């Protein structure tokens, strides 16, 4: 068995994080005090779980996690939450001036005061493993430490641990849940310094969430919490291969060599069903093929993109509950059948396909439905670059005119981390031109 | 009151469609990249489609479908004719045609078919296209292949050849050529609706079996004729015959009416060539909608056998219709979705 | 626990400050003698951000209170909340400044200014992590503008990594007690320029013709006038003293409305359905600044819904007056209209809406005193009386092309396209 | 359509479905990345309070 280590940063980081761990605990049986009635193993074990979990002599079970925050605001909900008791107050970290949804500030002014606290208690956690695969970095693109001293970190986690995997779970920005003007500069500074270090990032753009929630679960104006607990979901689907036995994505290292056939274009589109409300008195279920055939519809992606016109070089099918291999490759035959599914010539049009027992788990209170059978999609298409593209022109409109760039200058940044940043983006659209289109 | 944006200035259509919204009093035009908009009439290349739909409290639509460039270009309308199940490489309506590279490439697929109607000594008069060329230029027809891809590795840009129409039917008086051009709007919903108007732009030269040398005989544009003809505007004004005299002469010459000798045919080729694509370029539930008007280009032959020739995506109109069509548009395309304030023109086809 | 000093300047500084204070107190439940007593807890939760708190849980204001003469600050001290102010923190003179910013900030305010530092740096190191500091203050006096400038500029020396802001008072278009206004304020203009994060422009004729046209009281006075200031002071620091996220401290606030750095003068408005609101705080007669929007663009805006109301429908309204009046929007900066809701409301009303626009607009306010400042400079009117005190006439000239330049950049950014 | 790779265990199943085949920085330069961002802050704060000083 080898260990995984998650990492929030940011409010969004953080949040989303407790959001996972909550329902993780649900799915594995273990209670707000870290106790696991299920678990054996007293005070130890290589079952698949302990990936994910550390074990006390006294029987509790300790997140493999690391919280950063450079407020404290956000982190300190965690510590009276009701999972208080789960963590070692040395798993959370606080500043007391936070970047200010500025990228400069949070990767150099703050972030070099504080990155060589957060690896010393990164290294304790990475002490305890006898074979480390790797990360699972939670962050947001907008924060000002979300995306500065993210990246930062990355950098660092690259040299200190030259050999181990690092994925990425990102929130995209979305106008209707931001909270600053200058989300789009702090994006792209931000996946500029991090590309060459990410091995694989699922990113979620907080439109789609947000649409999602008001459209299946009729909430009028969904929150955070609303967003974090379907974000949640998929983020457990994508992880419950490594958490649960099984002969598929068992590694982080699985997840770049089936989805990733290119280093830089390492971003998977994540696509969920079913969304359905929980109060709605009741549904009759859907098939395997309606919900798999709904994982071809944009208005279930992460982030919304017409796949149609792109091509994909990679697709695995993650099926939670009552599926059977017989019932997929029935509804793939009759999908493709109906679908503009085009691959690369260079990789074979297939799908890989994992199926988990245990269905869906669901937060008690929450907006989602209990469903016997769910089913998350990672494809690898090109045609997520339109996410790239419409920050990359947002980015264009205010640097034109320099707008705002004083404030990171301000912090020691330079003017030609902006230009130099924007270029690679500018190679990165036209990489995912190149393969994904004629 | 709703807004939208102009892209392409030069559209002759949408040019006047700006200027019948703007007399709305229910329409403002912004401009280029205000993007709070609610309809974009774009440009006609690398129109942003990815930034569409992302706007929060708008409802957006644009006036092109992303994909239907693989029909309205002649390299991609071939690969589509050969390539999709609904329309068959045996495709009866379309003309023998090869998809051939200068310098995936049918050329020893085109020279086979070539010769073996050279054993049956059938009419081996073949013609090569492009997309690029236009002003009657780029544009070849002669009996041999030998010079006629000794002529496109002559060029540098992907260029069709295709078997000609070396029977067609002849307009008399005169004893000549002609083209069928038809309009063709598709809305939010993929109606697809046929403007009852089409136009027959026509050559004012007797067609000259005997040699391919002067292409006023032979290429229906309307330019070619208007600048290296005399007696353009003979017979009718512009070259531009219209279906209300087109059926009369088609009566009173062989008997038969324009919707049942001509008409069927056109309708069944543009459902099946805009149905073969819905799939793809479908946007029911898509974050944004789209519109598209084409223009449809077929010849007649002499048994009265209609061929398609190609799309156009971008499509000019007739200057008599200008009116009536561009505000058929508004009415199906733009205010089917942005409704205003307090018969008809098209045929759909439905499916 | 990100803590503010605030700081008052002058008469109308301190009377201001001092209802400001009142308006602040009662939201969160603080009585006259500094004790809490309110209903809900969220009133406590960032009570640390303008109050110290003291034995027996008396809750203090973080404030100071400047004049060069005691008069204004006997009345304070005599007002409903006199008592709550700490009395180590009055700082007070005897000579006045005599309407001459040349006073207050070289001569009569030089005698002072030190003492004022003193109490600042003792509340300031009281504080776990300082966020900034607010003035508030007139700009056509002497003490609030000469002195207050040169509080300001002596503060940034000791704190230049912290935030800067002031609620000035600025001549009005046709209104003025006194002749040398122009002077005092291109002089303290020229001050802000360089020295504040954030200024919320105000004046007198705005707060006057709504109090008069809109609330209808018959005659109207500095009492009045002041408790509609108080009232949006109240309004925009709102997400700086109850929980939020957006505009949370004066950083992130000062990130997401200052797209240059000297373009950081503001037009605050306030009102009064929801969209009943929405068009009130957009409307020219409800912003306290004497300029009209119409005749600018918004560079950056921020809106601030107080009360409990269907915030579906605050979305949807402020969505509809972007996209109905998108011509006096910037299009080169995205996104750059930002709201954010608050559940306690003001005493009074029920849902409240206060307004923060960073618009091209307030170009004008600077024309109108750069055209009374230029006509009596051009013939030195009055001008000894400064000179007088020890200054050079080319600090003057510095400050009239300091402002004029100012105002060619606002119409450079007015004139922008994509 | 291929079936490959299928493997079955308590917890569920994993297989293949094919249906057509086919046709870093110096820990080093880091800090003086750091540093160079910190030096130039430093002068920044200088030359304001030298014209404070001023
Ligand atoms: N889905 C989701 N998005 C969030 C959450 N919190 C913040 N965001 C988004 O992230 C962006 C703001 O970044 P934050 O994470 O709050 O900032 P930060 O990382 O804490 O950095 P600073 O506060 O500037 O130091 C906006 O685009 C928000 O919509 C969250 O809990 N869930
Ligand atoms: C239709 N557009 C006209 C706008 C009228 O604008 C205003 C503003 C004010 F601030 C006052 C005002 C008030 Cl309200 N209270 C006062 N107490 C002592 N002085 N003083 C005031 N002004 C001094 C100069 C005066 F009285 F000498 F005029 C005022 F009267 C009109
Ligand atoms: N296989 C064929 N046989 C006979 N004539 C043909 C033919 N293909 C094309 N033509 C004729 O040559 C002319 C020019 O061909 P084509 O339509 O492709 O040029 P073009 O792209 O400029 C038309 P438009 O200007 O409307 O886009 C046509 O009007 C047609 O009459
Ligand atoms: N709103 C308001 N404005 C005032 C008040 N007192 C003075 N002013 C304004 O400020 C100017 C006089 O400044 P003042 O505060 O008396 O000067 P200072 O004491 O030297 O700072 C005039 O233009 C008035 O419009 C007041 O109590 N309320
Ligand atoms: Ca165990
Ligand atoms: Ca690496
Ligand atoms: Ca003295
Ligand atoms: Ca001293
Ligand atoms: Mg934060
Ligand atoms: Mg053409």
């Amino acid at each position: 068995m080898r260990e995984c280590i998650s990492i929030h940063v940011g409010q969004a980081g953080v949040q989303i994080g407790n959001a996972c761990w909550e329902l993780y605990c649900l799915e594995h049986g273990i209670q707000p005090d870290g106790q696991m009635p299920s678990d054996k193993t007293i005070g130890g074990g290589d079952d698949s779980f302990n990936t994910f979990f550390s074990e006390t002599g006294a029987g509790k079970h300790v997140p493999r996690a690391v919280f950063v925050d450079l407020e404290p605001t956000v982190i300190d909900e965690v510590r009276t939450g009701t999972y208080r008791q789960l963590f070692h107050p040395e798993q959370l970290i606080t500043g007391k001036e936070d970047a200010a949804n500025n990228y400069a500030r949070g990767h150099y002014t703050i972030g070099k005061e504080i990155i060589d606290l957060v690896l010393d208690r990164i290294r304790k956690l990475a002490d305890q493993c006898t074979g480390l695969q790797g990360f699972l970095v939670f962050h947001s693109f907008g924060g000002g430490t979300g995306s500065g001293f993210t990246s930062l970190l990355m950098e660092r986690l690259s040299v200190d641990y030259g050999k181990k995997s690092k994925l990425e779970f990102s929130i995209y920005p979305a106008p209707q849940v931001s909270t600053a003007v200058v989300e789009p500069y702090n994006s792209i500074l931000t996946t500029h310094t991090t590309l060459e270090h990410s091995d694989c990032a699922f990113m979620v753009d907080n439109e789609a969430i947000y649409d999602i929630c008001r459209r299946n679960l009729d909430i009028e104006r969904p929150t955070y919490t609303n967003l974090n607990r379907l974000i949640s979901q998929i983020v457990s689907s994508i992880t419950a291969s490594l958490r649960f036995d099984g002969a598929l994505n068992v590694d982080l290292t699985e997840f770049q060599t089936n989805l990733v056939p290119y280093p830089r274009i390492h971003f998977p589109l994540a696509t969920y069903a079913p969304v359905i409300s929980a109060e709605k008195a009741y549904h009759e279920q859907l098939s395997v093929a309606e919900i798999t055939n709904a994982c071809f519809e944009p208005a279930n992606q992460m982030v919304k993109c017409d796949p149609r016109h792109g091509k994909y070089m990679a697709c695995c099918l993650l099926y939670r509950g009552d599926v059977v291999p017989k019932d997929v490759n029935a509804a793939i035959a009759t999908i493709k059948t109906k679908r503009s599914i085009q691959f690369v010539d260079w990789c074979p049009t297939g799908f890989k396909v994992g199926i988990n027992y245990q269905p869906p788990t669901v937060v008690p209170g929450g907006d989602l439905a209990k469903v016997q059978r769910a089913v998350c999609m990672l494809s690898n298409t090109t045609a997520i670059a339109e996410a790239w593209a419409r920050l990359d022109h947002k980015f264009d409109l205010m640097y034109a005119k320099r707008a705002f760039v004083h404030w990171y200058v301000g912090e020691g940044m330079e003017e030609g981390e902006f230009s130099e940043a924007r270029e690679d983006m500018a190679a990165l659209e036209k990489d995912y031109e190149e393969v994904g289109v004629d | 009151m709703y807004t939208f944006v102009v892209r392409d200035e030069n559209s002759s259509v949408y040019a006047e469609v700006s200027r019948l919204l703007l007399a709305t009093g229910q329409w403002k035009r912004l401009r280029k990249d205000n993007p709070r908009f609610n309809l974009m009439l774009g440009e006609r290349n690398r129109l942003p489609f990815g930034r569409l739909g992302h706007e929060p409290g708008l409802v957006q639509l644009v006036n092109y479908y992303r994909g239907a460039d693989k029909l309205c270009r002649k390299a991609s309308l071939v690969k589509l004719i050969k390539t999709s199940p609904e329309l068959s490489e045996s495709c009866t309506w379309f003309p023998e045609s090869y998809v051939i590279y200068p310098t995936t490439d049918e050329r020893e697929v085109f020279l086979a078919a070539y010769n073996r109607r050279r054993e049956g000594r059938e009419g081996n008069v073949w013609i090569a296209k492009s997309s690029a060329g236009a002003k009657g230029e780029g544009i070849l027809i002669s009996s041999e292949a030998s010079e006629l891809l000794d002529f496109i590795d002559e060029q540098g840009q992907v260029h069709v050849i295709q078997k000609y129409l070396e029977k067609p039917l002849l307009l008399e008086p005169g004893h000549r050529k002609f083209d069928i051009r038809s309009w063709v709007l598709v809305d939010h919903l993929y109606n697809i609706y046929l403007y009852r108007e089409g136009v027959l732009r026509t050559s004012s030269e007797p067609y000259n079996s005997a040699n391919f040398q002067d292409k006023t005989c032979h290429l229906t544009n309307h330019c070619i004729q208007k600048e290296y003809s005399k007696n353009y505007g003979r017979y009718e004004e512009g070259n531009e015959m219209f279906f209300e005299e087109f059926n009369q002469y088609l009566m009173d010459a062989l008997n038969t009416t324009l919707e049942n000798s001509i008409l069927l045919q056109i309708k069944h080729i543009i459902r099946s060539c805009l149905m073969c694509i819905e799939p793809a370029i479908s946007t029911k539930h898509l974050h944004y909608q789209s519109f598209q008007l084409f223009g449809f280009d077929f010849m007649v032959d002499e048994e009265l056998k209609v061929w398609l020739i190609e799309v156009n995506g971008a499509p000019a109109c007739a200057q008599k219709l200008y009116a009536e069509l561009c505000q058929g548009i508004v009415d199906v395309a733009i205010s089917s979705v942005f409704p205003l304030a307090d018969t008809s023109i098209f045929i759909k086809l439905h499916h | 626990m990100r803590e503010i000093v605030h700081i008052q300047a002058g008469q109308c500084g301190n009377q201001i400050g001092a209802k400001f204070w009142e308006v602040i107190s009662d939201e969160h439940g603080i009585d006259p003698t500094g004790s809490y007593h309110g209903d809900s807890d969220l009133q406590l939760e960032r009570i640390n951000v303008y109050y110290n708190e003291a034995t027996g849980n008396k809750y203090v204001p973080r404030a100071i209170l400047v004049d060069l003469e005691p008069g204004t600050m006997d009345s304070v001290r005599s007002g409903p909340f006199g008592q709550i102010f700490r009395p180590d923190n009055f700082v007070f003179g005897q000579s006045g400044a005599g309407n001459n910013w040349a006073k207050g900030h070289y001569t009569e305010g030089a005698e002072l200014v030190d003492s004022v530092l003193d109490v600042v740096r003792k509340e300031s190191e009281s504080c776990d992590c300082l966020q900034g500091f607010q003035l508030t203050h007139s700009l056509g006096g002497g003490t609030g503008s000469g002195m207050g400038t040169l509080l300001i500029s002596k503060i940034r020396e000791e704190y230049p990594d912290r935030i800067m802001n002031t609620f000035s008072v600025m001549p009005s278009p046709k209104v003025s007690d006194t002749v040398v206004e122009p002077y005092n304020a291109t002089l303290s203009v020229h001050q802000l320029v360089e020295n504040t994060d954030e200024t919320y422009c105000i004046d007198n004729e705005a707060l006057y013709d709504i109090c008069f046209r809109t609330l209808k009281l018959t005659t109207p006075t500095y009492g009045d006038l002041n408790h509609l200031v108080s009232a949006t002071m109240s309004g925009v620091t709102t997400c700086l003293r109850f929980p939020g996220q957006l505009n949370a401290d004066l950083r992130k606030l000062a990130v997401n409305m200052v797209p240059f750095p000297r373009l950081h003068f503001f037009m605050p408005g306030f009102a009064p359905t929801v969209p009943e609101l929405t068009q009130q705080m957009f409307d020219s007669k409800n912003m306290m600044a004497a300029c009209d929007p119409r005749h600018g663009r918004y560079l950056t805006v921020a809106a601030i819904f107080r009360g409990r109301m269907s915030m579906k429908e605050v979305d949807e309204q402020m969505l509809n007056v972007q996209n109905k009046n998108s011509s006096y929007f910037v299009e080169w900066i995205p996104n750059n209209v930002k709201t954010a809701v608050c559940d306690i409301p003001p005493r009074g009303l029920k849902m409240s809406a206060t307004f923060i626009g960073n618009s091209t607009a307030i170009q004008e306010l600077f024309k109108r005193i750069s055209e009374q400042f230029t006509a009596m400079f051009r013939r030195k009117a009055f001008l000894h009386w400064y000179t007088g005190e020890g200054m050079d006439e080319m600090e003057f000239t510095e400050a009239e092309s300091n402002m004029n330049d100012l105002v060619s950049e606002y119409q450079q950014y007015q004139d922008a396209t994509a | 359509m291929e079936v490959i790779e299928l493997n079955k265990c308590t917890s569920g199943q994993s297989f293949e479905v094919i249906l057509k085949p086919p046709s870093d920085p110096s820990l080093e330069e880091i800090q003086k990345k750091l540093e160079a961002a910190e030096e130039r802050r430093k002068y920044q704060e200088a030359e304001l309070l030298k014209h404070l000083a001023e």
